[PDB]
């Protein structure tokens, strides 16, 4: 009785359950990618999606992009330096949302240089359209196997552009959602600190 | 140090000399050591002394969750659709003539 | 064995089965083997079965390619029907791992002619522009034949990519790097037009290669063509063994023949002290002063 | 366990580390190259006297 | 002659910078090489391009953006070539910087690659790293022009197009995903493409 | 149109380079690591391996510095065909070129004669050049990377290689007693990159042996030893008891 | 030089180049500034382009000429010290980021001159994240440095905290100890009641300083080995 | 496809620059590199305090921490001081004492685990100034400590005499070392490893009555 009332009522449980870190086996990139594309959706009210790409009809620019599973494309022992999980970009902004790994090693080679960031801003301006004044880009690293309040609120706050209060209004669990960080891994917790208190990359 | 030897404060690092449950004894800190801190436990704006900290948090979501799954969806699976041979040909861009 | 069926067909299931037997034998396959089993490919014009080898024989030994090597499993992977982008694929990852190591003979340019036909079989026309940054980077010229297998990834890459754009950037190399037009360059052309359209660069480059091809038959008596890449067929004892010789003996090594001299040691392990008394720690006289 | 990971972790960073000091190493040593070619190309001139 | 080809050469330059016609400063600089004989068959004496000094490079990157489809507007900047091949003198950093980024098509840059490859032009590794850096750059925006061309056809970005923003350029010699190439070659003067 | 109105010229006394002088001692420092602080040994290596390490900076050797006159002379014709070389990319070090004398790439002799191409031919190498040759095929055939010169494989057959030069030295000058102990010192080095090569890698192990017929290269010298398990000791006391990967050549159920 | 402050912090000047006339809380009395700097290795504050920092950096520069001090890092720490010995520790930080965003570069002995007011109140956490934010901005700790943080501690009674900073000082950050250093050392020995060692300890550093240094003790060294002597009633030490 | 890393030099992945030679030495080379890689746009440089390549391995001492920086990989190939037949231990007290009889104000040790934990231990005895360089993974300097012209140090002896074997001390033999000759020693000072991988002394092994492997006396 309880599991089909849970099951009828919170829709996005299993998402709240891979946030959580519950899920031991595939991670929460899946749940994460749903909830991105549900707010997406939510948003735009004309979403379109084709595979791993998920795009507005024309209008601000709403795109949802799956480039693929930084724990996978990682190779230890190999240099190469920037894989991002997802690539977000709304009206003129770039976003590039990567998980970290349980590796403390990998995470240097996983955050994209500066240049690398120039670049892909380069490229969204040449493919896009958008002009090259108005044009900013940044890193959002979240946790490797979880999914902390903190970092969901400023992925609403930064990715989706919505403000604490909308935010609670569309998702009803998320006021409740009361999940912190590990205070054991203090390395990823100074590195996504160093990253998300940088400013946006112009042009 | 003794900042470094002993745990922290607050606020950053504490000499083991300024703080009250260090250097009293414990068989005096009855009485007068009461008064003194009552102030911390029982004072405070009238919401911090009577709101009840020990009550329902999730009502709200809950409630919002139950009148969310009331509500019915307008739109369902197609079923209405033809879902013919011409209709799969056209959602893989193709046609009789292709 | 090998070597004797380069000119019969239906011999892949014979090469794997050699190949495989290979191992219950106690011998190991090697760079001469697997580039007399590349060259029956090649000659075949089969490539799945170069690509099975490559796939489940090759990638185990974790060996340094060489150029006839690479080229021969290149040739057969384009002249193969019905190409894959697996081939593609195993292609640029034997161009990646022949760059990294080193190599004495230069077979780079037919390498990328060959990469860059591949590439027009295929239709990715990408990869084939891609590949004259790195032919620049070695420096070669390029060539009509490479020029003419970009025009065809042009035309049958309708699907990826490709538009009267890059027509116009493929068909301005002629003029701008003074490179002879061809009959094939012409069909070529053809085909990237009758696919996208009708530029007006696109039609008077064809009008004048029209007349140059006119007056080229006028001085001659047949059209040029692009003419294939010859196939290595040479002898494996002619293969470019990488080895001179060893002509030495286990037995006079060890026998000791010639007179080796090892300078054993002296006294320090012949030494063990006083043993009057039991091994204490810190000696029996701790420290001492003179 | 936990001890065993991180020293298998910290030998594919020294992995990483040494390709990217080889690359370094190749940049240095194209450049000395240059010198020699300059050198080299030079005497050759010479010798065609 | 050589300084009053010098100031020659600069008011070409000026006149250039003001606004001006392709067609008409390839004309304008086959006049001035043809009128100063410019030519590698001139012998030591009365040879101009020995004494132009930065009126050399100046005309040699005055030509490179206006090269179309000319035989003309390509064969005076394989002269030039020659003569710098010739007089032994090498391309500086700023030189290769200059003379590229005037380039707009990779054609173009192909072939001011190759017709200086024919001349044996001089140079140095950070010169030659920024003119790979510079193709590079070209071929990275050409294909952008495409993707941005099918995308405003199309009315949505395609998953092609998504990669293609994300990875970068297929092949590169100075791949964005190892940004510490180039470091001993470049005495920290990244090229800065615009 | 700015214009400054504070200066302090002997408070500041700024010299920082636009050339950025760090980086100048950097490269400095790494040349003096690579090449300049070196045994004679090592630097006669590194000089056979590499191109341009004993050319410093400035272009100018030492040699160079104290004799002019010999190290260049005075000519006429200007290199005026030698420009930039598009074809140094194949060409890293001098493994890559050991077709011609001096590690000269091909390229390198387009406008010269076909007298100076036979003077720079395969036979007017010297010893040292064919020894290099050698090693440089094999190098070719066993390396890692453009610039691998230490790998198990390549080790051994450079121990190999330095046995073979110093038992055929020995053939025509059996009274060299230092030969002898050095060809002692390098068949008992060649034995133990052999084990080492063997345990690490077996493929290219056993290709070699079969290639030089050396079947019987690693064989236990005493049976007094042998039977008591001294012979295989070795493998597990040099590190490399555990290294098979049994799943790829056999079933470990 | 505290009004100057005070209008530096209420009210930050602007980086535009006309808001100095239109300002008028600093009143005055194309080519890009930033631009002209880089090519010519010259501080932002060396420029006049009638811009409202440009007329408080003018400000500032006379007021410092009229104490006596030249508009240059060495008279900014004067400055800076003057004012944290007197407390006004928000208004030197102040004056420190507001030179700090004119380009006079932030050395090491302006965050000394900032540390000096926390070393005068003895707080030890400010001194420690002065120390952290010095290390950030990619500027090694001096020794004058590390002398505030010991004179922090020591103001903040923490002796042995001192001996601890000097023995990392010469184990870490591989800073000779002076004449300074050993001061404050003998100082903190003196006053220092952690353990029952501590006039062994000073007299052996005092004979290692006099003999393996070679360093001659000065009054300051003579006064705090005398007052640390002064302590025993043992009457080898009152010989001493 | 798997190549074996056999040895700590490729497990430390060594780039082997010098031809034909993997026993030379690599630091100065791989520190000069990551001297290239650094940066000189706002790029703040690095200072030269000792760093730590992780952010958890900084010291739990709040003042110690100041002295440490969090490098990423450039923390790596520290030291200035280069490694100066027999154990280090057996070394770095022949080196202390041929020093101390010469009166020297420096000696540069090979710095390994037991010789830096010795040092330290010394250093909390009393029996020496100070260090120089003590992050280094290959050498460091111990400052001799003097008073009054003679040396503090007077008898330093190894516990392997002959520099070839080693000795177990159990919680008895620590307790015996603490009371040695019928008195409570705590002028001579016998330093042991754990099996913890911690150098301690002998008053501090029968405190927690516990022993180990003993390294070298010093009084």
């Amino acid at each position: 009785e309880l599991v089909a009332h849970i099951v009828r009522n919170y829709s996005q449980i299993d998402i709240i359950y891979d946030f959580l870190g519950f899920n031991y086996s595939e991670g929460y990139r899946s749940s994460l990618r749903r909830y991105m594309e549900y707010l997406q959706c939510k948003t735009a009210e004309n979403v379109r999606a084709s595979g791993r790409l998920v795009t507005g009809d024309k209008g601000e620019h709403n795109i949802l992009f799956d480039y693929c599973v930084s724990r996978e494309s990682l190779v230890s022992g190999d240099s190469c330096q920037g894989i991002i999980d997802f690539l977000y970009i709304n009206g003129n902004d770039v976003t590039l949302i990567i998980i970290a790994s349980d590796n403390p090693w990998l995470r240097n080679r996983q955050l994209p240089h500066r240049r690398q960031m120039e670049g892909i801003a380069r490229r969204v301006c040449f493919v896009l359209g958008i002009p090259p004044s108005e044009v900013r880009i940044r890193n959002l690293l979240l946790p490797p196997t979880y999914l902390d309040k903190g970092s969901i609120v400023r992925l609403n706050d930064i990715v989706f552009r919505l403000s604490n209060e909308q935010s609670n209004l569309l998702i009803p669990w998320l006021t409740n959602y009361n999940k912190e960080l590990d205070p054991k891994d203090v390395d990823y917790t100074a590195l996504a600190k160093t990253t998300n208190e940088e400013e946006w990359l112009t042009l | 140090g003794m900042m470094a030897m002993h745990p922290p404060g607050k606020d950053g690092l504490l000499m083991p000399d300024r703080v009250v449950d260090n250097r009293l004894p414990d068989h005096l800190k009855r009485g007068y050591y009461d008064d003194v801190y009552w102030k911390d436990f029982f004072a405070g704006s009238d919401e911090h002394l009577n709101e009840p900290r020990m009550g329902l948090r999730g009502d709200e979501m809950r409630r919002r969750l139950e009148e969310a799954q009331t509500s019915p969806a307008p739109t369902t699976a197609k079923d209405t659709r033809r879902r013919t041979l011409e209709d799969v040909l056209k959602r893989l861009g193709k046609t009789t003539r292709d | 064995l090998v070597y004797a069926i380069r000119g019969v067909a239906g011999f892949g299931d014979y090469v794997m089965d050699v190949l495989s037997q290979l191992r219950p034998r106690g011998l190991t396959p090697d760079f001469v083997l697997f580039t007399l089993s590349f060259m029956y490919c090649a000659l075949q014009r089969d490539g799945e079965l170069a690509l099975a080898i490559f796939d489940q024989h090759f990638v185990h030994q974790n060996m340094n390619p060489t150029p006839e090597m690479v080229l021969l499993f290149i040739q057969a992977c384009s002249n193969c029907e019905e190409p894959t982008a697996v081939m593609l694929e195993r292609s640029e990852t034997l161009i990646k791992r022949l760059e990294a190591v080193g190599s004495s003979v230069d077979l780079i340019s037919p390498i990328y002619d060959q990469f860059l036909e591949l590439c027009a079989h295929l239709g990715a026309v990408a990869s084939g522009f891609s590949a004259l940054k790195r032919i620049v980077g070695f420096g070669k010229p390029l060539t009509t034949r490479m020029i003419n297998s970009l025009l065809l990834a042009n035309s049958n890459a309708i699907s990826s990519n490709g538009s009267l754009s890059m027509t116009e950037e493929l068909v301005g190399f002629f003029t701008l790097l003074k490179i002879r037009p061809n009959a094939d360059t012409e069909i070529c052309v053809n085909l990237c037009r009758d696919a996208f359209g009708e530029s007006p660069v696109v039609n008077d480059f064809i009008k004048v290669i029209g007349e140059s091809l006119q007056g080229d038959s006028e001085k001659g008596e047949a059209p040029q063509y692009d003419e294939d890449i010859p196939v290595i067929q040479v002898p494996p004892h002619e293969l470019r063994q990488l080895r001179t010789e060893w002509k030495l003996s286990p037995r006079d090594i060890v026998l000791r023949r010639f007179g080796q001299h090892t300078k054993p040691p002296g006294k320090a392990a012949l030494d063990v002290g006083s043993m009057r008394g039991s091994v204490i720690p810190f000696g029996r006289s701790p420290g001492e002063q003179l | 366990e936990k001890k065993r990971i991180e020293a298998r972790q910290m030998m594919d960073g020294r992995q990483a580390l040494k390709k990217k000091h080889l690359d370094l190493l190749r940049e240095f040593h194209e450049r000395q190259f240059f010198f020699w070619y300059e050198r080299a190309s030079e005497r050759l001139q010479n010798m065609n006297l | 002659l050589a300084a009053e080809a010098r100031r020659e050469i600069h008011e070409l330059w000026l006149s250039a910078e003001t606004a001006l016609e392709r067609e008409k400063r390839v004309q304008q600089v086959a006049a001035l090489i043809e009128k100063y004989k410019l030519d590698p068959s001139t012998p030591r004496e009365a040879d101009v391009s020995r004494g132009l000094g930065d009126a050399f490079d100046r005309l040699l990157l005055l030509c490179l953006p206006l090269g179309k489809t000319d035989a003309k507007g390509t064969d005076n900047l394989e002269r030039l070539m020659h003569l710098a091949g010739r007089n032994g003198r090498e391309l500086s950093v700023r030189t290769i910087q200059h003379l590229f980024a005037r380039t707009d098509s990779f054609a173009e840059a192909l072939a001011v690659f190759y017709t200086m490859r024919r001349c044996h032009v001089a140079m140095n590794m950070e010169a030659y790293y920024s003119m790979l850096y510079s193709l590079q750059r070209l071929e990275e925006e050409g294909w952008g022009q495409h993707f941005r061309n099918e995308y405003e056809e199309n009315g949505a970005p395609s998953e092609q197009a998504m990669d293609f923003i994300v990875k970068g350029i297929s092949n590169a010699l100075l791949p964005e995903n190892k940004p510490w190439l180039g470091r001993v070659m470049f005495q920290d003067r990244n090229v800065p493409d615009r | 149109h700015p214009a400054i109105w504070l200066w302090y010229p002997w408070r500041m006394n700024p010299e920082p380079p636009t050339p950025h002088m760090p980086q100048r001692r950097a490269l400095k420092n790494v040349h003096g690591a690579v090449f300049n602080d070196l045994t004679p040994v090592q630097k006669k290596r590194q000089e056979q391996m590499l191109y341009g390490v004993n050319i410093p900076e400035t272009r100018q050797m030492k040699f160079e510095e104290q004799h002019p006159l010999l190290a260049g002379a005075l000519r006429k014709l200007e290199g005026q065909p030698k420009g930039f070389p598009f074809w140094y990319r194949k060409y890293p070090t001098r493994r890559h070129a050991y077709e011609y004398r001096f590690s000269i790439p091909v390229e390198m002799l387009d406008g010269y004669n076909d007298d100076v191409k036979k003077a720079l031919s395969k036979g007017m190498m010297s010893i040292q050049e064919k020894q290099f040759a050698q090693e440089a095929m094999y190098m070719e055939r066993y390396a890692e990377h453009d610039f691998d010169t230490t790998s198990p494989a390549v080790l051994a057959v450079k121990r190999a290689l330095k046995c073979r030069v110093l038992r055929n030295h020995l053939l025509t000058n059996p009274h060299n007693n230092i030969i002898k102990t050095v060809l002692a010192n390098t068949e008992r080095k060649l034995n133990h990159a052999l084990r080492r090569l063997r345990k690490v890698d077996f493929k290219k192990y056993w290709e070699i042996i079969r290639d030089h017929d050396v079947q019987d290269i690693l064989q236990p010298p005493n049976l007094v030893t042998y039977r008591q398990g001294s012979y295989w000791k070795y493998d597990w006391n040099a590190g490399l008891a555990i290294s098979t990967n049994l799943a790829d050549v056999m079933d470990p159920r | 030089l505290l009004e100057i402050g005070n209008k530096l912090l209420r009210s930050p000047p602007s980086p535009e180049p006309l808001s100095g006339k239109a300002s008028k809380l600093y009143p005055p009395v194309r080519l890009r500034a930033e631009e002209l700097s880089a090519k010519y290795n010259v501080p932002m504050a060396y420029i006049d382009d009638s811009s409202e920092a440009s007329n408080a950096s003018k400000s500032l520069a006379l007021v410092m000429e009229d104490v006596g001090l030249e508009f240059t890092e060495d008279g900014l720490t004067v400055v800076i010290s003057a004012l944290s010995r007197q407390g006004y520790g928000t208004i030197g930080r102040a004056i420190f980021d507001f030179a700090s965003a004119m380009g006079l570069g932030p050395s090491a002995e302006m965050y000394r001159a900032l540390m000096k007011y926390a070393s005068r109140r003895g707080d030890v956490n400010e001194s420690m994240a002065l120390i952290e934010e010095m290390k950030g901005n990619g500027i090694t700790p001096r020794i004058g440095n590390w002398h505030e943080l010991m004179y922090t501690f020591y103001k903040a009674k923490d002796y042995p905290a001192v001996s601890q900073i000097v023995d990392n000082m010469k184990m870490y950050a591989n800073i000779e100890p002076n004449e300074v250093t050993f001061v404050l050392q003998l100082k903190a020995l003196a006053k220092d009641n952690s353990q029952l060692n501590s006039l062994p300890e000073a007299i052996q550093l005092f004979d290692q300083m006099e003999n393996v240094y070679g360093f001659i003790a000065s009054r300051p060294h003579y006064d705090a080995m005398m007052f640390h002597l002064s302590q025993s009633p043992r009457p080898e030490m009152r010989l001493r | 496809g798997h190549r074996l890393l056999h040895g700590k030099r490729e497990r430390e992945g060594s780039l082997f620059a010098v031809a034909n030679d993997v026993k030379r030495d690599e630091r100065l080379l791989r520190q000069q590199l990551n001297a290239l890689l650094e940066e000189e746009v706002p790029q703040t440089p690095l200072v030269d305090l000792p760093g730590v390549e992780r952010r958890r391995d900084l010291p739990a001492d709040p003042i110690t921490r100041l002295f440490f920086q969090h490098k990423g990989d450039h923390a790596l190939y520290y030291g200035t001081y280069d490694k100066p037949l027999y154990t280090p231990i057996y070394d770095f007290c022949h080196r202390i004492r041929e020093a101390t009889e010469q009166r020297k104000r420096f000696v540069v040790v090979p710095s390994t685990i037991e010789t830096r934990g010795c040092a330290r231990v010394m250093h909390d005895h009393g029996l020496v100034a100070g260090f120089r360089d003590f992050h280094n993974d290959r050498a460091f300097a111990v400052e001799l400590k003097y008073f009054q012209g003679d040396s503090t140090i007077n008898v330093i002896e190894p516990c392997s005499y002959d520099g070839r074997t080693e000795f177990e001390w159990s919680p008895k033999m620590m307790r015996r070392l603490l009371n040695t000759h019928g008195i409570h020693n705590r002028l001579v000072v016998y330093i042991c490893r754990t099996a913890d991988n911690r150098i301690i002394d002998h008053i501090h092994a029968v405190k927690e009555n516990i022993g180990g492997r003993g390294l070298m006396m010093v009084h």
